[PDB]
């Protein structure tokens, strides 16, 4: 019963850790998008 | 007051032949002033037989892509424009044959007499013009044919991280038609283009020799364009491919296209668009690289009876970096795309081959695709499949699982074993019909999972030798006949008497 | 008067003018291309005006071909499509041209696809359900009258299924009509629309306005733009309640970042258009109830790298009011229309706009199918009968009550021929009342399966 | 008729010629640094042409000192390095220029170091495979003799210990021609590798050619194809076997990088220049071998920031035969040489060349490699005692495979200083055989770290 | 900024104001697409440097001005739309570190 | 240490190694908690929580906040408290004893008072 | 480059010399300025190619 | 409370004292609550919060 318990409170955590990590890797995944067009047009600015 | 009047006139003046002079000439785009009546993407050529695209035209030169042999182009150099947009020959001529974006033929062989020239850029079939997807294309794939099926006239993606088995599963593809080709029958026929962006010229004569040894070459045509050619070429070899294809395909034959792969097909377009200072967007790629995607899968299609019921298959090849699929091609081609055959090391590795994740791999045509005996056998396959990746964290654990969990676990085991397939070995469609119905309805519960690959290649082997009328009976109705399954069922536990497992038990 | 191509750069034309006759923003302009293959008549919309009379234009159609120096003729008004009764049963692009019957509705009203979105006084300032009449929708997620639906879902879970069946509840029940934006509609896709919808009998009922991928990014920006113009046209001058799909409005916002690029934007914070929240506002705002008629929207919205924090995404749902995700889990156990009861959601799903009661039995329904959801993973594994008698009666319990969530749809009348069944509101909420207390429980499961209300729930438990 | 520099920019150098003599691209210009510190003959090779009869180069030695408007005369050819026999045993620059010798190959057969790639129809693949004795490399990347090879590595993971190594296993006992190309490698690592040569009389066998780092764009650029012409050169008119190693291979793209900038040119993804892939895919399809004339090729391919999706690396990939990828999370657990086995491929680990036996230990040692790394996460955390038994010997397996893929290889005898071994191809099927059905669990895992073969394996098995 | 001036004039002649901006994170979009039209660098999440500014400029004006001005006052209550409860993001943190 | 003393620098090193170890094993207490350590790792956790909450003090700049009135310890007194802390003096106290308390005599008096 | 310099002149006179560079990172951001005030257009991360 | 329900989410038990501070958040949680558009006058969310 307690393997139960301690169990299903890892899967909750490891899950709000997925969910973290998800999120934390979206916005990583988006500034690195923001970050190389900023380098492309900043290239591409100055000609 | 008479400003804008004169202005006007000398405008208007400005049949005597047209040719401008190099300006600007680095990286392989050369700007060309003059040519006022120059059309967009027309065919310039410059004096060492050189060749060129207008793809800019501004007021002051026109900005032209080279097409190879780019030195030898200077400033000063008198530019001539050959009043045809790009065309490429088309014909039956092409088959067996490996050929440059251009049509010109690189395998060292003689010319290729050439029926028609098409253009690059014609209009694909409209929504009126085409029908639905109804007709299989057998990839010989177990996967493919089983779970993402491949009806001609679809566009499947194959896309996944390097050295996955992508050209692997088009090449297989390719060789699995060498049965309908044989058949005479063009309304079975399935005509190919390999067209090779960007791989090395090794690796062409590989895939070359692959469809030789298999015999497919008779029935192929290769649009090498290796990394040794130009941008130009990179990106104007996908068209050329599809317009080999498109004339077949408006004459009621059915062609399918390979690329491989369209990611070095934007790279050479991202290339060309920035050499010609057109503003980049998202990882440097031209605002249009969707639209040069697009506007190549879309030909692919199936024509409606009235135009002949001619069809292309596109099996476009993407290497993603990292198993990243959110990649602005990758995004751009699976949203082009009528389904998705995503290929990963991690599968690739586990021993999984071809690579095909299950679960994310999906075709939108769907069942449609599936002559009704496949349709009928695998329906089962993708529920048992899902049921075991479920369970699979059990597979430790077995003991306390419920009966029903146990066998689906066991079932679904054997399953993936037997999606399992050798390289350049595809599967005829009622091989692969016996096949599925070996797992799906439970045939393989007693053959132990490591021999489940050999009980399958054995069994099928005995069928062709012996009871072949199995075989015949699926080609011709394309259903597996009550008759036809019992006597299947007769052979399967006759067979399975006589194999000796690996581990020395008995299967029965 | 008429103006001259001197720069052409892919999609982008730059078109002089004479001094006094530039075009204003967004007109269209007519080019032609002249080469035999290539032959076409070009439809360039003016994007920006660069001084010097210049004027830079997006290409609705593709450039090869086309030769500086050409003429360039302005027709005086911007982008306008036909409009009127005339439209339904026929399949445009994004520029007006009838596709299935070349030349057809030249002659119709031309209404531009630029329109300011109504008024602030016209607005209605209260929210009101769509009665649409299916059992789950009506129930868990109720649609809004002039909202915006998102539709999520895919390939063999039915999406088309659940398109026809809302097309011929607002062609029935509300007397209505639809208009099917098809944005980024692939060809293939498009074609086997247009005809289920033909065998359906529903393409009466409906206009298509298809605006194909193979498309430059122009018309696939503005082919929302005209079928909401048609649907702006029956709610405004025919007095007709519409239903306007548009899917995927992922590819408008796509196709307005690739025309926003061509025309040397800087990106803003994904790679989108710094115009992007402007872009999908001027698009959503004008779907919207109006003088007692409406435009409803059903909105397929693709979810990139599945990023709800996407710039996309995240300014769609902006202005959504509701969520249905179409499951291949519930269409696998026979569930049409395969709303996904759990995952769909609604913002009217709130005591204050819908009654107490519905959404006193709407939670009671969410927390059994919930609770089911949470033992299936025990069921699967460890078998039903390893469950309490309170887990087992739940678990019946909640089998019968995402069972009777299914409804024979209008849409299959075509191939069962039994009549569509429109449950109302109030039978509803009773029904799934009564359900959740357990008084149908005692049936058998496959009692509930594809029927309207509980009249057929009786029958058809009478005739097992 | 001579030019005149312009405008100085670096490496970037404008150069204004008559209009009647305006030199043609990729041509050698000679200009003149007069201060006397830095006084030399300044080799510009023409990038391009930007009109007004003004062309732009790229300086191959540093422009410090070049004064504005001095005179730039043309050589009429591209530039030019020695061949024949005679280069082997000797040291240049991108150049030509011998460095241990000079005005030794002054008066040599000179080739342009700018040709076109052998036609399509003279290729055949290769599917001989080349024994190495390393273990990692002969079991799960078998190379190919003839074919392209490639160590693909991060930063200090040790691609220039194995490529050393690589020389000191396939070089030695070679009956043909050796060319080394320092392409912007460490000049401390290339004299060692000379001395080396020197001492095991391989030196003569073999010519040098370095541009390493402390060099400007120009030479980083055109030391590969200085290289490569003498590689062709032997390849083509006298059919010896030849070998070329380069390293590093991607300092050639990143040189280009360097100057992309400053050529006018519009920097594409993460800053390279985009003429990347068709500028690699010159170089490296100059590299491939004719059928009847076979040049064995290995390139070590410098990583950036660890990430193997970065485009140098992406694009380098499809270019060869065999890419060993080091990975800097091996080289840390301290498995020199750093080989990542999952990662690392090869297109002769086929059952039809390597043979049945060769194929499913390879495959097999892959499977359990991949359970493991999916495994660690598990392990990690939830700890090892709490994995199936099957798991738990296939961990205990794959640590030891993992520690026997290493070994102490020769070049490497100053970072371990126990000597270099050699394992034979069918010992390490045989070993990694055993290893894979367990009949080595018994023995400690540490006992197969750094051995080289069973006998080896045995003994430190007694040590321990 | 209209709102913070028609609030303003009440504020600077003795009567209390409060001002909802429903929602800020829009102003920070819109003045993002109107700085890039213009072409400024993008900073951090696309934005320029200004946006910062573009906020406080706006927030500092709620104040409670001293019984020499009046004793007006201008109560603030700007609204931001964090996505996925990531109060860490650029704008979230640049107008809690302003209010 | 030839600035602080050796004291001072032994106490400061032994809790950054304490906390430090806590960092460490940060992700399997987020999982799985404390539960599943060692021995050794979960006496460690026990006085890295006490040492983390006794850093925190009773600041008097934050009176306006919590009305609770600021503290101030001796630098001798801070050195003493936390090398009983990190020789395990105190690991009984239960870990509310340690928030915004700012010395040792305030240490005992909550203690009481919990 | 001056500590490189003053090095090399005792390197080549036949003595030893140890260099340490402190940080080279904030040359990096120096250089990355000096460029891109000259208006040379960076590379990755904003430094030069 | 909410770290307090947090751990009570899976302890087995706890003291009266733990049950009483969740009985007492639980009820200030529910009190807390509030209907829109119905804000309280000062002394009736003096009242409340009494
Ligand atoms: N079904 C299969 N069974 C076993 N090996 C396979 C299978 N398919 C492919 N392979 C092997 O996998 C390796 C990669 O195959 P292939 O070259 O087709 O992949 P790819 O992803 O297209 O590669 P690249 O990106 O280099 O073009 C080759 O060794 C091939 O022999
Ligand atoms: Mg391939």
């Amino acid at each position: 019963a307690s393997r139960r318990r301690a169990m299903k409170s890892a899967t909750d955590n490891a899950d709000d850790l997925i969910k973290a990590l998800t999120l934390a890797a979206n916005r990583e995944r988006q500034a690195q998008i923001t970050q190389e067009i900023s380098e492309i047009v900043g290239g591409a600015n100055a000609l | 007051a008479d400003i804008e009047g004169a202005i006007e006139d000398y405008v208007s003046s400005f049949e005597r032949e047209e040719i401008g002079t190099v300006i600007d000439a680095g990286d392989g785009i050369a700007h060309v002033e003059g040519l006022p009546s120059v059309m967009t993407q027309e065919l310039l050529e410059f004096p060492g037989g050189v060749l060129g695209v207008a793809l800019n035209l501004d007021e002051h030169s026109v900005g032209a892509v080279i097409l190879g042999e780019f030195e030898k182009i200077e400033e000063g150099q008198q530019v001539k424009r050959t009043g045809e947009v790009l065309s490429v020959p088309v014909g039956d001529a092409f088959l067996g044959r490996v050929v440059n974006p251009l049509g010109q033929p690189i395998d060292g062989q003689g010319d290729i007499a050439a029926e028609t020239r098409r253009a690059l850029e014609l209009q694909a079939p409209s929504v009126v013009q085409r029908q639905s997807v109804s007709e299989p294309l057998q990839t010989g794939i177990k996967a493919i044919d089983a779970m993402t099926p491949i009806g001609r006239g679809q566009r499947q993606l194959i896309i996944g991280d390097r050295k996955t088995g992508k050209t692997a599963v088009c090449v297989d593809t390719i060789l699995n038609q060498r049965e309908a080709w044989l058949t005479g029958d063009p309304k079975q026929q399935v005509r190919c283009v390999y067209v090779a962006i960007g791989q090395k010229g090794t690796t062409i004569a590989s895939v070359k020799r692959a469809l030789e040894e298999g015999g497919a070459m008779e029935y192929t045509t290769i649009v090498a364009a290796p990394a040794s050619d130009a941008a130009g070429f990179k990106w104007l070899a996908p068209y050329t491919g599809s317009a080999i294809g498109q004339h077949w395909m408006y004459n009621g034959k059915h062609v399918l296209i390979v690329f491989d792969d369209l990611s070095k097909q934007a790279d050479a377009y991202r290339a060309i668009s920035l050499l010609l200072r057109r503003p980049p967007g998202r990882e440097a790629f031209p605002g249009d690289v969707f639209y040069l995607h697009s506007r190549l899968l879309e030909r692919c299609a199936k024509l409606s009876d009235e135009l002949g019921g001619g069809s292309m298959t596109g099996l476009p090849i993407i290497e993603t970096k990292a198993n990243d699929i959110s990649a602005f091609i990758p995004t751009n081609v699976i949203s082009i795309t009528d389904g998705q055959c995503f290929l990963e090391s991690d599968l690739f590795n586990q021993g999984v081959r071809p690579a095909i994740n299950v679960g994310v791999s999906v075709s939108r045509v769907g069942g449609a695709a599936q002559i009704k005996a496949m349709k009928e056998v695998a329906g089962s396959l993708r529920l048992d499949l899902s049921q075991y990746r479920e369970l699979e964290a059990f597979a430790a654990f077995a003991s306390d699982l419920d009966a029903a969990s146990k066998a689906q676990l066991d079932r679904g085991a054997r399953l993936v074993e037997l999606l399992k397939q050798p390289q350049y070995s595809p599967l005829a469609v009622e091989e692969q019909v016996v096949a599925i119905f070996l797992g799906t309805q439970g045939h393989l519960d007693s053959v132990p999972v490591e021999d489940v690959q050999r009980f399958e290649s054995e069994l099928l082997e005995h069928v062709k030798a012996s009871h072949s009328d199995i075989f015949d009976g699926i080609r011709e109705t394309k259903k597996l006949s009550e008759e036809a399954e019992e006597k299947l069922v007769s052979v399967i536990n006759e067979f399975k008497k006589g194999f000796q497992a690996s581990d020395g038990s008995s299967v029965v | 008067t008429a103006g001259r191509v001197v720069r052409i750069t892919g999609p982008v034309v730059d078109v002089e003018f004479p001094r006094g006759s530039v075009p204003e923003l967004f007109n269209a302009l007519h080019a032609e291309i002249t080469f035999g293959a290539l032959a076409k008549t070009l439809t360039l919309e003016v994007a920006q005006h660069l001084g010097d009379s210049l004027v830079r234009c997006i290409s609705m159609q593709p450039t090869d071909g086309l030769v500086r120096g050409v003429e360039v003729t302005d027709t005086g008004a911007s982008i306008s499509v036909p409009v009127g009764d005339g439209v339904k049963g026929h399949v445009f692009n994004a520029l007006g041209d009838c596709l299935d019957d070349p030349g057809y509705g030249k002659d119709f009203e031309h209404w531009s696809i630029h329109r300011k979105p109504p008024a602030f006084s016209d607005l209605e300032p209260r929210t009101e359900m769509l009665e649409t009449g299916l059992k789950v929708v009506d129930l868990l997620t109720p649609y809004v009258r002039g909202g915006k639906i998102a539709l999520f879902g895919g390939a063999g879970v039915g999406k088309t299924v659940l398109i026809q069946e809302m097309i011929n509840r607002i062609a029935r029940n509300f007397g209505g009509t639809s208009v099917f934006a098809g944005v980024g509609e692939r060809t293939r896709e498009g074609n086997d629309l247009w005809v289920e919808l033909a065998d359906a009998n529903v393409l009466k009922d409906t206009a298509l306005v298809f605006g194909q991928m193979d498309e430059p990014p122009g018309t696939r920006m503005r082919v929302a733009l005209s079928a909401l113009t048609m649907a702006e046209f029956f709610r405004d001058e025919q007095g007709q309640d519409v239903l306007l799909f548009i899917d995927n409005i992922f590819r408008f916002t796509q196709a307005g970042s690739e025309v926003s690029t061509l025309l040397g934007r800087m990106p803003s914070a994904v790679g989108y258009q710094p115009t992007l929240a402007d872009e999908m506002g001027e698009l959503q705002e004008r779907i919207t109830s109006t003088r007692g008629r409406s435009i409803t929207s059903m909105q397929a919205v693709y979810v990139p790298a599945d990023d709800y924090t996407d710039p996309a995404p995240a300014t769609t749902f902006a202005h959504l009011d509701a969520t249905t995700e179409l499951s291949r889990a519930v269409f696998s156990k026979g569930i049409f229309p395969a709303v996904d009861p759990l995952a769909s959601s609604s913002t009217i799903l709130d005591p204050a706009i819908v009654g107490d009661e519905h959404y006193r039995v709407a939670q009671e329904v969410i927390r059994i199918l919930q609770r089911y959801k949470d033992l299936q993973d025990i069921i699967a594994i460890l078998g039903i009968d390893e469950l309490s008698e309170e887990d087992k009666q739940l678990v019946n319990r909640a089998r019968r009550i995402e069972r009777f969530l299914s409804q024979n749809m209008m849409a299959a009348e075509q191939f069962t021929g039994q009549p569509g069944s429109t449950v109302p509101l109030k039978e509803t909420i009773e029904a799934f009342d009564k359900l959740t207390k357990g008084e149908f429980d005692h049936l058998p499961e496959q009692a509930f399966f594809l029927i309207g209300g509980l009249d057929d729930l009786a029958k058809k438990a009478e005739s097992l």
